[PDB]
RNA sequence: AGGACCGAACCGACUAAUGUUGAAAAAUUAGCGGAUGACUUGUGGCUGGGGGUGAAAGGCCAAUCAAACCGGGAGAUAGCU
RNA sequence: GCUCGCCGGAAGACCAAGGGUUCCUGUCCAACGUUAAUCGGGGCAGGGUGAGUCGACCCCUAAGGCGAGGCCGAAAGGCGUAGUCGAUGGGAAACAGGUUAAUAUUCCUGUACUUGGUGUUACUGCGAAGGGGGGACGGAGAAGGCUAUGUUGGCCGGGCGACGGUUGUCCCGGUUUAAGCGUGUAGGCUGGUUUUCCAGGCAAAUCCGGAAAAUCAAGGCUGAGGCGUGAUGACGAGGCACUACGGUGCUGAAGCAACAAAUGCCCUGCUUCCAGGAAAAGCCUCUAAGCAUCAGGUAACAUCAAAUCGUACCCCAAACCGACACAGGUGGUCAGGUAGAGAAUACCAAGGCGCUUGAGAGAACUCGGGUGAAGGAACUAGGCAAAAUGGUGCCGUAACUUCGGGAGAAGGCACGCUGAUAUGUAGGUGAGGUCCCUCGCGGAUGGAGCUGAAAUCAGUCGAAGAUACCAGCUGGCUGCAACUGUUUAUUAAAAACACAGCACUGUGCAAACACGAAAGUGGACGUAUACGGUGUGACGCCUGCCCGGUGCCGGAAGGUUAAUU
């Protein structure tokens, strides 16, 4: 069977990497709720 | 042309290991590491102004740190910067 | 001329082509291409706002020269080309002064035919005057709505315009679709009718041939459940409906022309 | 020539047996359909929740779908256990 | 270590994605490993990834993204111009041999190539954000010419056999060599050259386009392979000397020919069809502004530079996606022998493995298989399952038919081996010799050698010759749907959906319609032979009556009737 998760780097950054996240007023919302709740992974870029 | 503070802090440390001595015997190479930033010219100076010989050409790699643990909790190793040197088969440093 | 395919296999039996000989085999004239690719009938939001659109084969476009405005300098054509993104076909003209371009190919119209455009051009297929200058009766082909903005007007395969009348400022003519409008006098028109007048005929044959050009299956309302469509549901096949388009305005008769800057032209509808 | 024919790769999933705290949260074995096409496949892209997409089964939208998931309103309300 | 077994279009070998040290060495066996473990992809320590030419980076763009001003929107924001990003595509350049415990087109040896910067010299009209050319493009089919590669012979080295025979028509092994440079072949395309002129290419143009003359007919472009050189080199069976038994050193024969042959190359070709088949840069060329014995351009020579990042290892898998060392999934490349149409299948080679619990026993019963007296569907909801059929050539083949089909209908006969025709035939390939010429990778003749079906006749063995693997069951009547397709990922594949065809209906272009507070966008760079909606569903013969009800279309005299006043 083929499963959900098909890794692929490129994709993963494009996605879910910082400089998509601070694209947006609500990704950078996003990178803010990360660093009240103190996370030491921000994004998947670490 | 490389100010000379700059060539005082590219060279770091000669590299020994069995390779390193078979490369120096049999191919008059030596093997220093060197910093992380140093570009290959900047190599090849130093070594021709620090130890005052003649270098032929300068081949470069990167060697990634491992990851080790120390009591249940990981750590990883610096990356560092490892140069081939080769010396123009008169010099033996 | 109309073919009859042979029933080989099942989706050759009824299949009926319509082959030019005189078409141009070789390539098209690579200065008057240009790209354009396929859209799937979605819009800048990329959200489906036309159905049944996607696939088919590659098509790159042909620039043709629907204002024709080049006037004065006679033109004779080169070769008759076949087109993918119009009924009608082609002709690659060749200007007296070195220019090249693309028209569409009026009925009769052969390789080695001379054209011309202006006020000044003799009354023959493929001419292009203002309708001020056209006699009354002729059929034209290619009809400006505007002075100078380019042909409208009965561009398909076959089709012709009738011009039934002229006061003053304003000439009327008689449209494929039969209603009779009021254009400017000072607009253009083709003289003749477009060519490929065979094109109606042609048999597809099987589902495939329809998706080569692009068309995508249409599923029937009736086919659906009541979220889908306001003609689904049913236990077996149901309608008890008065019948409607997906979105609920009835689709059998009733009218949705709403225009009232242009009711000034129509001076009867096609009915 | 052909949405032609027989048949591997490839794409499917008609029958039977097994398995059913499985080798596997959908498979295995033996047969089975298509196999130049409305085919199949890699990489990248677009469409966002009363919304999408649907050769239409209320199908699919991250093992979740007659209205996804996450957080909040929130200790919703519960003449019921 | 010897034997046995399994894979071999993979269970071998590479690349991409993805992972990240799992790679190699030393050491340890608590935990991990479905058992033990001295072993490990486990723990601990050390080592290991070398590039001008490979990839990224870089130049150029596709879909698409972002988007100065701009247009639009309560705010947030939406769209979009100039631009700027974005590969899955276009763009310069390296091969062979050797070497490490672990890297190698990167190191070493040998032989090459590309781009750019400086300098000298010799000539010289250079110049773009502009023009033109080029790059630059589909599906199918058919050959012809080749190569990879294989087979056989010759050649070279070795052998003379555990048991009858084996100095020969005998056995075993080897017989390899690249990029580059020179030649410009099989073959493909295209007439060439010189003047004069011109409403075209936003301006100009000597370039492209067009027109008119003159002259010559061979000129140009592209091009696999071969041959020569690279190479008197390297490699090379084996032998000799050490071995500290893993390996190290030294030396080194032959290194040819014929035939067969790709799905690879010529070929981005050729032929044909309709569904009519990217863009931009690099590159060539033209000039504008401008510059002006300057700058710049062309050529030769000399010299310098080519940075940075990746490079270990797995990669149909114990290292990736599945919670597992999980019978699942995962794109691309390579492609030997015998038989075979074949990448099917059987047995093998190179290479790799025996799947991380065993040992016994030989009950019922369960699972996967083999055979079965007589019967032969009596079983059962139902021939479910099983059994059976199965190849090639030839003979022969019904109703019905839309004239294609039905049809491989049905059914039948031949089939191994040996000899002869013919010491190997028809055919294919083709050396020497001979003869010509525009003289060469040339043309004609010529047939040595090699390879080689199919058939007929005779004989011969078995129960059986398509002997294994592999490989249609067939016929008759009928419902439904014309057909190929699609569908409920995971209990439904169908008569359901789609379909070509048919009809009604809307729509005159700033189209109807759809997405959208809007700007806009799709429809469509389309224009009624077009586009949307709805129903029906190939084709044949057809499609009757009802406008009372409900819709829709038209009308606008009258009645009733909103804001307003
Ligand atoms: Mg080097
Ligand atoms: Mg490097
Ligand atoms: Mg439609
Ligand atoms: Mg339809
Ligand atoms: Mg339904
Ligand atoms: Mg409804
Ligand atoms: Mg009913
Ligand atoms: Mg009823
Ligand atoms: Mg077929
Ligand atoms: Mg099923
Ligand atoms: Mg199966
Ligand atoms: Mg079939
Ligand atoms: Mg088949
Ligand atoms: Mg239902
Ligand atoms: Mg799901
Ligand atoms: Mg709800
Ligand atoms: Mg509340
Ligand atoms: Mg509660
Ligand atoms: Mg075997
Ligand atoms: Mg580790
Ligand atoms: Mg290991
Ligand atoms: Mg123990
Ligand atoms: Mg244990
Ligand atoms: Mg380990
Ligand atoms: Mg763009
Ligand atoms: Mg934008
Ligand atoms: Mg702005
Ligand atoms: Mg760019
Ligand atoms: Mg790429
Ligand atoms: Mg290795
Ligand atoms: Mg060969
Ligand atoms: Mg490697
Ligand atoms: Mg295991
Ligand atoms: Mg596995
Ligand atoms: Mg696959
Ligand atoms: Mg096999
Ligand atoms: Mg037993
Ligand atoms: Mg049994
Ligand atoms: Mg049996
Ligand atoms: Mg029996
Ligand atoms: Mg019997
Ligand atoms: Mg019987
Ligand atoms: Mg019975
Ligand atoms: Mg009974
Ligand atoms: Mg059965
Ligand atoms: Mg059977
Ligand atoms: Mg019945
Ligand atoms: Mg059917
Ligand atoms: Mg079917
Ligand atoms: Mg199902
Ligand atoms: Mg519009
Ligand atoms: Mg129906
Ligand atoms: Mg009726």
């Amino acid at each position: 069977m083929k499963r959900t998760f098909q890794p692929s780097v490129l994709k993963r950054n494009r996605s879910h990497g910082f400089r998509a996240r601070m694209a947006t007023k609500n990704g950078r919302q996003v990178l803010a709720r990360r660093r009240a709740k103190g996370r030491a992974r921000l994004t998947v870029s670490k | 042309m490389i100010r000379e503070e700059r060539l005082l802090k590219v060279l770091r440390a000669p590299h020994v290991s069995e390779k390193a001595s078979t490369a120096m015997e049999k191919s008059n190479t030596i093997v220093l590491k060197v910093a992380k930033d140093a570009t290959k010219a900047e190599i090849k100076a130093a070594v021709q102004k620090l130890f005052e010989v003649e270098v032929e050409v300068v081949n470069t790699l990167v060697v990634k740190g491992k990851v080790k643990r120390h009591g249940q909790r990981i750590g990883r190793r610096s990356d560092w910067k490892k140069a081939y040197v080769t010396l123009k088969e008169g010099q033996n440093l | 001329a109309v073919v009859k395919c042979k029933p080989t296999s099942p989706g050759r039996r009824h299949v009926v082509k319509v082959v030019n000989p005189e078409l141009h085999k070789g390539k098209p004239f690579a200065p008057l291409l240009e790209k354009n690719s396929k859209s799937g009938g979605r819009n800048n939001n990329g959200r489906i706002t036309t159905r049944h659109i996607g696939g088919g084969h590659k098509q790159a476009y042909r620039i043709v020269d629907f204002k024709r405005n080049k006037d004065g300098i006679p033109a004779v054509v080169e070769r008759l080309e076949y087109d993918p993104n119009r009924s009608a076909n082609i002709a690659l003209v060749l200007y007296k002064d070195g220019e090249r371009r693309y028209i569409l190919a009026p009925k009769g119209l052969k390789a080695g035919d001379q054209i011309q455009s202006g006020v000044d051009a003799a009354i023959k297929p493929g001419n292009t005057l203002p309708m001020r200058n056209i006699p009354v009766g002729s059929t034209v082909h290619n009809v400006e709505m505007k002075p100078g903005k380019g042909g409208q007007l009965a561009r398909s395969a076959g089709t012709y315009v009738q011009i039934v009348a002229r006061d003053g400022a304003y000439v009327t003519l008689r449209l494929r679709s039969g209603e009779m409008r009021k254009v400017e006098a000072d607009c253009r028109a083709t003289l003749g009718e477009v060519g490929n007048a065979e094109h109606m005929l042609r048999v597809l044959g099987k589902a495939g041939a329809a998706r080569w050009r692009g068309v995508r299956p249409t599923v029937r309302g009736t086919a659906m459940n009541p979220v889908d469509h306001p003609h689904g549901g049913g236990e077996g096949r149901n309608f008890g409906k008065h019948p409607v388009t997906p979105w609920g305005v009835q689709t059998k008769g009733k009218k949705t022309r709403s225009n009232k800057r242009t009711d000034k032209f129509i001076v009867r509808r096609r009915s």
